[PDB]
């Protein structure tokens, strides 16, 4: 369940925009 | 004498500074939805952005874009040789000169 | 334009070089050049057989 | 030259003609009482009243053209005094005058008349390239407010977004309406 | 024909969103003729071409503007252009990589 | 005169009833100074284990 | 490796899973930009908004260039492209 | 992010344009000399490539100005 | 909010397609506008057209 | 020998940027601009009855950005063209017997 | 889906290797998906490359003093030729004892004209507290936040390391010659 | 209160206004609890405001000074102009507005 | 104002143990960095060791005064 | 407008006093046209940058022995106990 | 100069006469192969044998 939880946190509730070159 | 230069100023990591990046970091990549929703756009017959016309509309000026290999990717041109106008008389003026030690109108 | 004629003389030298080098097996390798060589056929009223 | 990002920085600048090397030093400690803070006495922490030292006399007519040619002469510029407060006052208000019977409607007026008014202050006859970094500022946004007119001239405005989840930080936080 | 044309594809509009249209009829309308027109074709994108007459107002080499339509997107072409800027840039430096994290994966990240 | 001889633009008072918004303004600059950044991500972490240490000393 | 219970068989299953996984994530984008996207449209909207402007600034900093190049016309002398013992040429704009 | 999401037509001052060109000029300068560091552009690396027989000499003395008295 | 996203969606659409059509309309007129003065100006050349190897005005002498 | 080189490079930069003085002596113009031009330095600026408002307002502001671009503030005849050029914005709705009186 | 795997992949082994292929195809396709947004930025860094070679050419980067002695270089070269053609003028001028010979070479030697003035990039004004970038007050909710660190171990708060262009030192003058003491890593110059 | 205060901040939109002189400020002697003009006033107003109901708003119906005219950020407003277009033109999330005299 | 004296009163009892911690470690830093010879050294390792014993009493009245506020009858 | 060779940031660039060079670069620029950012530089993925997203690294687990303690410990009061005393919050929050 | 003691090192002379600021480059590489070995072929490696660009001519 943290796994999951961790997860699912990080990659859909905590997405953030960084640079690209 | 500026290229292939020696170390200068030292590198560093202070105490207790945080790094952000976990284990699984150099397996980690990036992405971008654009291609994707490219993709689906030209499927679908979306709307459209009009970067995809060379012609501009946005000035009263004629302008063409000049696409670098892609349509995302544009810079408009103009067309026009434009004509340049001077409310000027000729020869009327020597800046070299110094005007203030000549004597006369023009040096007053 | 004589500025524009000796450079596109130039770029027209530069081309029947290429195709000499690749020979006429190879000739989709100067596809590069249509681009300017058409735009010079344009200008001056020239034809180049491309 | 003044700039750290200059190699030959504090140096005196090289002309075609000989000139004495020593350079005019600004005020950079001066004292707290300052007991005269007029124009008068506060141009003499930047810029020398009678002018610079760097002046030629030519022996000849063609040099005197030649460097002008090549741009490294203008008498406004090498053979010329600082301006005073009240010359500065009279250009900057005949400028103004000009610039209202040229427009009344214009909101870019008073920024064109800040440039004109800051390149006269830094005494730009002598020091263009000082004062242009002085008053690039007010031409920026002398820049601004011409596309902010024509802007509303041609009405030209653009579909805003919907608002987003989290435009407000706190739910208990107000959100100032801003057009 | 051009204006009756322009009413009608405004109101079913093209992807294009009638620019064709309007450009045909801003040439249209002028007194001396048009100064820019679509080229009739065999091939298959048609282009922009400048009237003679008229091509010492513009400041152009030729009378061809390219084509009336955006290229297509190409991996061959994307680096067939970034080579070219390559070339004519002449920069040493560029792909050198002064640190890379160390890892067994080639391109740690991207 | 002109509008740039005038410098005192910081001097925006606001009405006396706006003070009400006291803790939401402060709440909103904690938020987009400290909670909606990796700082946050600390805190709620430091959160999770006071959790943590309470289910723990409860049993 | 095309039906029975092998190495060959487990990375064709892995495979398919890939792909089948695309095709999900090809299907949320799909109906996410059909039905779910404003952000295309404002965009568009204010890259116009910035073209014009663009061109606007374009314009106005050719025009200052050219009233730079005008105040020459004054320095301007067609007299000197005369040569000794020789009359002036109206090519020089008399 | 202040132009196309926050509204401004005018996102960077003279301060921002100023940055924007240092980075460009510091993008150039490290494409166009390989391996330059610090003292013209804020970066720094390690594994440096020296020619070989490294000789090591003192600066020279900074210029003697003329100066007043 | 999913149904009024949609619908957001599709006004934005509909009203981004009406947006472009206006621009371009609104370019279109002053176009003719411009067709029309010159029109008019062109009347105002002489017979014969302009004297393209002389200049319009001589102000001054070639001894 | 400088000033010959000089006003040469003059005349040749102001052939590539096509510029066009007092003397008009440029036959790359285009026939409205050089019937502008002319009207500006030797006739009269006018608009036609023929033509509509709105026409007549573009022509007006035609007038007005290419004189504006042509003489800079230092110039003396700026003030009075656009004197001139603000009183025909003014008096736009009219003819041209009761825009001389105005206009004059 | 546990049935359809276990079906095809009854055991661990095979599970494993059905996991494992599933991640390289996964971590191939977003390398071609990246491979592509990569050559795009490639393309756009590129042309911001020449954008600022462009403006190498013209003399942007170029600091006043660089610009005043290529100024000069012009200037002294110009003079050279004017010169050495005015003595060979003048010697086959009274050789031949006659005026137009000099006249003559008036026009042996005119694309354009030097520029009036030049602008540079050392003469835009930067600095946080520098006067010369300051017309009129930005408002506080417009004005963007520095970072913060706070904890028992590290913080940032007790030094100040500047801006991308005008940075210092964040440690101060008595704890700079013992700034080995103040990191957990070190990589000293080469001299 | 808490209901009138919070649906005015987070609906109405509003600007801080200074003035430049002192003898330009309005006199408030009669009208009770503001004896005196202070700037930098919070001001809510409505979208179809003008420049001429902002004048008389401050001034109180009474007879304002001459050529007074209203700047954001350097730029001149027109007295025919939407107070909330104008700012979002020239002054955009910056609304402070500060009303002087143009002779010039 | 009895909510902001609270609040002041909480803020100080947090943050003594993260004063103690932090800016008299910075103060022993300083006579690290600055220190070369052994006998002050010496003399100094005491001085540390009196910071250690001062933390741990420091972080004692922190749990106290927390206790203290956050102890709630119903 | 009015004071050129003073203002060489409104001037154009010396490739243009220099008179010499399907659509070809324009031939006049100013050196203000450096204020601008996409002047020269196209606008390609301008509104596209900010879209590219990458997730948070935190993992939330800890093992919990609790066989190791025998003792309870303290715990924090995050939030006023609003079920009992409801109507007299107000009257009595501020006291102690 | 040539000193690398000098601040001004590899850059040519100052004098107070406008003079072409382009200096003489010695060689540096030569060369395997150097068939003529004459003081002629030498000198050319350190000094230039018509001299330097570097002269004056005075209006006084």
């Amino acid at each position: 369940v943290a796994l999951g939880a961790s997860f699912v946190h990080d990659y859909f509730y905590q997405r953030r925009p960084v640079a690209w070159c | 004498s500026m290229d292939h230069g020696m170390q200068y100023s030292s590198i560093y990591w202070e105490t207790s500074h945080r790094t952000y990046l976990p284990f699984w970091a150099s397996l980690t990549q990036k992405f971008s939805w654009k291609i994707m929703d490219d993709q689906i756009r030209s499927f679908l017959r979306l709307p459209k952005p009009v970067t995809t016309e060379p012609f501009v509309f946005s000035s009263g000026s004629p302008y063409i874009r000049r696409y670098f290999g892609d349509a995302d990717i544009s810079v408009p041109v103009p067309l026009h040789a434009p004509a340049h106008f001077a409310f000027v008389p000729t020869g009327t003026v020597s800046p070299w000169e110094e005007t203030g030690m000549e004597t006369g109108p023009q040096g007053a | 334009a004589p500025h524009q004629r000796a450079a596109c003389e130039q770029l027209h030298s530069e081309y029947k070089q290429c195709l000499a080098k690749n020979g006429r097996t190879h000739f989709s390798a100067c596809t590069d050049f249509h681009s300017k060589l058409r735009a010079c056929e344009n200008m001056l009223g020239t034809s180049y057989c491309i | 030259n003044s700039s750290i990002y200059d190699n030959r920085n504090h140096e005196a600048v090289r002309h075609p003609w000989s000139t004495d090397a020593r350079t005019f030093h600004p005020n950079d400690n001066p004292e707290a009482d300052r007991i005269n803070t007029q124009y008068s006495n506060m141009v003499s922490d930047s810029f020398p009243e009678g002018g610079f030292s760097d002046a030629p006399r030519f022996s000849s007519n063609w040099e005197r053209l030649l460097a002008y040619h090549h741009g490294l002469y203008s008498p406004e510029k090498f053979n010329s005094t600082t301006k005073t407060a009240d010359e500065i006052r009279l250009a900057v208000n005949d400028f103004a005058a000009k610039v209202h019977a040229d427009d009344p409607k214009n909101a870019c007026k008073y920024l064109m008349i800040e440039e004109f008014k800051c390149l006269q202050s830094a005494q730009a006859r002598i020091d263009p390239q000082g004062a242009a970094t002085k008053c690039v500022k007010w031409f920026n946004e002398w820049r601004q407010c011409a596309w902010d007119q024509e802007k509303m001239v041609k009405g030209y405005n653009y579909i805003e977004d919907r608002r987003a989840r989290k435009h407000k930080p706190y739910i208990g936080a107000p959100d100032l309406q801003y057009s | 024909d051009e204006g009756i044309n322009l009413m009608k594809c405004t109101k079913n509009p093209d992807p294009s969103f009638c620019a064709k249209e309007f450009v045909a009829m801003r040439e249209c309308n002028r007194p001396q003729g048009p100064h820019l027109v679509l080229s009739s074709s065999p091939s298959s994108p048609p282009h922009y071409e400048l009237r003679p007459e008229v091509k010492h107002l513009y400041n152009v080499d030729s009378t061809d503007l390219g084509s009336a339509v955006a290229p297509v997107r190409s991996k061959e072409q994307l680096d067939r252009v970034a080579d070219s800027l390559k070339a004519d840039l002449n920069l040493p430096g560029y792909g050198h990589i002064p640190y890379k994290w160390e890892s067994l994966r080639p391109n740690p990240g991207a | 005169a002109s509008p740039m001889l005038f410098t005192d633009y910081d001097n925006t008072a606001s009405p006396k009833s706006e003070l009400i918004f006291m803790a939401g303004n402060a709440l909103g600059y904690c938020t987009e100074r400290f909670f909606e950044n990796e700082y946050g991500q600390s805190i709620f972490m430091f959160a999770l284990g006071l959790a943590y240490l309470a289910m723990l000393g409860h049993e | 490796a095309i039906k029975g219970p092998s190495v060959p068989h487990s990375i064709l299953f892995g495979v398919g899973a890939g792909c089948c996984a695309y095709a999900g994530y090809y299907l949320y984008r799909a109906m996410r930009l059909t039905f779910f996207d404003t952000e295309s449209v404002a965009l568009q909207s204010r890259l116009r908004y910035a073209e014009k402007q663009k061109l606007f600034h374009q314009e106005l900093d050719r025009e200052l260039a050219a009233g730079h190049i005008a105040s020459l016309v004054a320095e301007y002398d067609p007299v000197a492209t005369r040569l000794p013992f020789q009359p002036m040429q109206d090519r020089y704009r008399v | 992010a202040r132009y196309c999401y926050r509204g401004l037509d005018h996102p960077f001052t003279l301060n921002e344009m100023k940055d924007f060109l240092f980075k460009l000029r510091e993008q150039y300068l490290v494409n166009k000399y390989e391996g330059i560091q610090f003292p013209f552009v804020f970066r720094q690396f390690n594994r440096v490539s020296t020619p070989g027989t490294l000789e090591v000499h003192t600066s020279p003395a900074l210029q003697q100005q003329p100066h007043f008295h | 909010q999913g149904i009024k996203t949609v619908y957001a969606s599709c006004r934005y659409r509909k009203l981004n397609e009406r947006e472009i059509i206006s621009d371009r309309y609104t370019w279109l007129h002053e176009r003719m506008l411009e067709d029309e003065v010159e029109r008019v100006l062109l009347e105002q050349v002489p017979a014969g057209g302009f004297d393209k190897t002389r200049p319009g005005l001589l102000l001054g002498p070639s001894t | 020998k400088i000033l010959r080189d000089r006003n040469i490079g003059l005349f040749n930069l102001l052939q590539h940027h096509n510029f066009a003085g007092l003397s008009v002596n440029n036959a790359k113009l285009s026939d409205s601009q050089r019937v502008m031009w002319t009207d500006l330095v030797q006739g009269k600026p006018d608009v036609e009855d023929k033509l509509s408002v709105d026409a007549r307002e573009m022509k007006v502001d035609m007038y007005e950005k290419l004189f504006k671009q042509a003489a800079d503030l230092e110039n003396p005849c700026r003030m009075p063209g656009v004197a001139y050029l603000r009183c025909l914005r003014d008096t736009l709705t009219e003819t041209q017997s009761a825009r001389r009186s105005s206009c004059l | 889906v546990n049935a359809f795997v276990v079906k095809h992949n009854p055991d661990l082994r095979l599970q494993f290797v059905a996991f494992a292929s599933f991640i390289a195809t996964h971590m191939a396709i977003t390398k071609e998906f990246n491979d592509m947004y990569q050559r795009l930025v490639d393309i756009t860094s590129l042309l911001e490359l020449q954008a600022a070679q462009l403006h190498a050419s013209e003399g942007f980067w170029d600091s006043e003093s660089e610009q005043q002695e290529a100024r000069l270089q012009r200037h002294a070269e110009h003079r050279n030729d004017l010169e050495t053609t005015w003595e060979e003028a003048l010697r086959e001028a009274t050789l031949a004892r006659n005026f137009d010979v000099l006249v003559s070479y008036l026009n042996h030697g005119q694309n354009g004209i030097p520029p009036s003035v030049t602008w540079n990039f050392n003469a835009m004004p930067y600095g946080k507290e520098n006067p010369d970038t300051k017309t009129f007050p930005i408002p506080d909710h417009e004005q963007p936040y520095r970072a913060f660190s706070l904890g028992f171990t590290a913080n940032n708060l007790s030094g100040n390391w500047g801006d991308y262009i005008d940075r210092q030192d964040n440690k101060n003058a008595l704890m700079r010659p013992a700034r080995m003491m103040f990191t957990d890593v070190f990589i000293p110059t080469t001299k | 209160g808490i209901f009138y205060t919070r649906f005015r901040a987070d609906t109405k939109l509003g600007y801080h206004v200074f003035i430049n002189e002192e003898k330009l400020y309005p006199d408030y002697s009669q009208n009770y609890f503001d004896t005196k003009w202070t700037n930098g006033r919070k001001v809510y107003l409505d979208d179809e405001t003008t420049v001429e109901q902002l004048k008389a708003q401050i001034y109180g119906g009474k007879a304002a000074p001459e050529n007074v005219k209203v700047a954001c950020r350097g730029r001149v407003f027109e007295d025919a102009d939407n107070v909330a277009m104008a700012v979002r033109a020239f002054c955009k999330r910056d609304p402070r507005l500060l009303l002087f005299q143009d002779n010039l | 104002r009895f909510y902001f004296m609270y609040m002041a009163r909480t803020t100080f009892q947090a943050v003594r143990p993260l004063l103690a911690f932090s800016v008299f470690g910075e103060v022993m830093k300083l006579v690290l960095a600055t220190m070369s010879s052994g006998l002050f050294s010496f003399l100094f390792s005491f001085v540390l060791a009196f910071e250690v014993f001062y933390f741990f009493l420091q972080c004692y009245i922190s749990y106290t005064f927390l206790t203290m506020f956050f102890t709630v009858l119903f | 407008p009015f004071m050129w060779r003073q203002r060489a940031y409104c001037a154009p660039v010396p490739s243009a006093f220099a008179s010499q060079q399907g659509v070809r670069k324009p031939l006049l620029r100013s050196n203000s046209e450096s204020l601008s950012v996409f002047s020269q530089i196209p606008d390609g993925l301008l509104g596209h940058t900010t879209s590219v997203t990458m997730g948070n690294s935190d993992i939330f687990f800890l093992p919990k022995p609790s066989n190791l303690l025998k003792i309870a410990l303290p715990a924090f009061v995050f939030m006023p106990n609003l079920t009992i005393f409801t109507r007299a919050f107000p009257f009595y929050a501020h006291t102690s």
